[PDB]
């Protein structure tokens, strides 16, 4: 026999005795170490004091386990596990003051994700991926990014859609507090008030431009005729704006950072958008400055803390 | 009742549904119509994403309601 | 005898306990049923 750890969250180590003539699999379940599915195999010398990850098999590990993830899924380690095993490949390099990551296995919207969260104020819930973003804006990502391609039910080398990984993590974070007053008015009909919270009042998807939707955009009224809907208050620390992409003229000090989307609807690339002293596009490792930026736009950010308007 | 949903050429589309109806089952009558697989679709109700497993009556959408189909981003 | 954000006498009764039960999930040993509560909106 050896001595090992178990752990579903690599935080609380559970001591184990292994008889070495069985596998991993037969004494534990499901067994990864760093990444690698070791369920079938035997115990080798060199795993003395090593930590493994176990599938949740008893009421401790299940309750670790939701405590540090937030999920009760039991695909969620396999997921997480095999994502790793990619993710610990790639290069994170710091793009003047950023964490982005190089191309590999079509991870641009990943990147993009990445390098998003880094620029708005988010608090996640989970201790997983607190933990896991604190690492990566150090430039230590793999556990981050493993970490959202699991969350979000994705795998290593899919596309991807900015909006909706964000949308994804947004679920878990604390937005409890955000809040949107929206107003929809009709010449015939009159006034309609709508209050969303959470994650419903941080997102729009029609237009790129939160200068807009504090104007007014017109919308159908189920009369017949055109309404204007406008943003009446805003409370929250961002706003992400965002639309089928288009060719849109990014102006230095008007947004936070967005999304470039080039491509098609079958296939296409994202590239970062930021505003620092003037604008730098991030593309993977790759970083250009330019004073004026004109491209397919798909998200924009905001900064915000609390907006009212004054259209009475 | 009937919907309509704006689609991404400026088609609109005419629908029959239930308020019970989930937004998969709205997916499903517009691949019915367009025949786009409902894994890529999109619905926007005023600019507010309808989420799978909600209900056209969780959003209060009512008879005449306007909706806007866009799809997802492939992006590597 | 005595939510993901950080916020009785041996279910639905302590869902009983102005969120509507329908929208409570109750988590006891890592498992849908310290009990976590999670919020379906
Ligand atoms: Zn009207």
């Amino acid at each position: 026999t050896i001595k090992v750890f178990t752990t579903v969250d690599n935080i609380n180590l559970h001591t184990q005795v292994v008889d070495m003539s069985m596998t991993y699999g037969q004494q534990f379940g499901p067994t990864y170490l760093d990444g690698a599915d070791v369920t079938k195999i035997k115990p080798h010398n060199s795993h003395e004091g090593k930590t493994f990850y176990v599938l949740p098999n008893d009421d401790t590990l299940r309750v670790e386990a939701f405590e540090y993830y937030h999920t009760t899924d039991p695909s969620f380690l396999g997921r997480y596990m095999s994502a790793l095993n990619h993710t610990k490949k790639w290069k994170y390099p710091q793009v003047n003051g950023l964490t982005s990551i190089k191309w590999a296995d079509n991870n641009s919207y990943l990147a993009t994700a990445l390098l998003t969260l880094q620029q708005i104020e988010l608090k996640f819930n989970p201790p997983a991926l607190q933990d896991a973003y604190y690492r990566a804006r150090a430039g230590e990502a793999a556990n981050f990014c493993a970490l959202i391609l699991a969350y979000c039910n994705k795998t290593v080398g899919e596309l991807g859609d900015v909006r909706e990984t964000m949308s994804y993590l947004f679920q878990h974070a604390n937005l409890d507090s955000c809040k949107r007053v929206l107003n929809v008015v009709c010449k015939t009909c009159g006034q309609q008030q709508t209050t969303l919270k959470g994650v419903e009042a941080v997102m729009y998807m029609g237009t790129l431009s939160y200068e807009q939707f504090k104007k007014g955009v017109q919308i159908p009224c189920t009369c017949g005729k055109q309404a204007t809907k406008y943003l009446v208050q805003q409370e929250s620390p961002f706003v992400m704006m965002s639309a089928p992409p288009a060719q849109y003229e990014l102006k230095h000090g008007t947004f936070t950072c967005a999304s470039e989307y080039t491509g098609n609807y079958q296939c296409g690339h994202y590239k970062h958008i930021t505003s620092k002293e003037t604008l730098y596009c991030i593309n993977g490792a790759l970083l250009t400055k330019s004073s004026e930026y004109k491209g397919p736009i798909t998200d924009v950010f905001y900064k915000e803390n609390s907006y009212t308007t004054t259209i009475k | 009742m009937q919907i309509f949903v704006k689609t991404l050429t400026g088609k609109t589309i005419t629908l029959e549904v239930e308020p019970s109806d989930t937004i998969e089952n709205v997916k499903a009558k517009i691949q019915d119509k367009e025949g786009i697989p409902p894994d890529q679709q999109r619905l926007i109700f005023a600019g507010k994403q309808l989420e799978d497993g909600r209900t056209l009556s969780d959003y209060n959408i009512q008879k005449e309601s306007t909706l806007h189909l866009v799809l997802r981003l492939r992006g590597g």
